[PDB]
């Protein structure tokens, strides 16, 4: 439900 | 925001955004440093660009709203931000599905250390 720098 | 990011990656190539764009390369998913290793790891270099243009803005929780025109994606009126937001996402997803081609599982989990040196936006 993160995932993106 | 980097939740509506994932879906219209994954309606845009098949592949669900985490995990194969989260941790991909030198730019996907995290870093900020190194050559990018391939096509795919420079649209992440170009969209980590893109966000780095909107210092004020924050893409990783402000929604915006796109809508689809036969294929295409068209980012519909919101407040600046989100309109440029939108902009940086629809081009790196476009970006994913033109490379496609030469994406390679090899670059999933790419260790940092194998990622050295600016490279200017």
């Amino acid at each position: 439900f993160l995932s993106t720098k | 925001s980097l939740l509506e990011f994932g879906k219209m990656i994954l309606e845009e190539t098949g592949k669900l955004a985490i995990p194969s764009y989260s941790s991909y390369g030198c730019y996907c998913g995290w870093g900020g440093s190194g050559t990018p290793k391939d096509a795919t790891d420079r649209c992440c270099f170009v969209h980590d660009c893109c966000y780095g243009n909107l210092p004020d803005c924050n893409p990783k929780s402000d929604r915006y709203k796109y809508k689809r025109v036969n294929g295409a994606i068209v980012c519909e009126k919101g407040t600046s931000c989100e309109n440029r937001i939108c902009e940086c996402d629809k081009a790196a997803a476009i970006c994913f599905r033109q490379n496609l081609n030469t994406y390679s599982k090899k670059y999933m989990l790419y260790p940092d250390f194998l990622c050295k040196g600016e490279l200017k936006c």
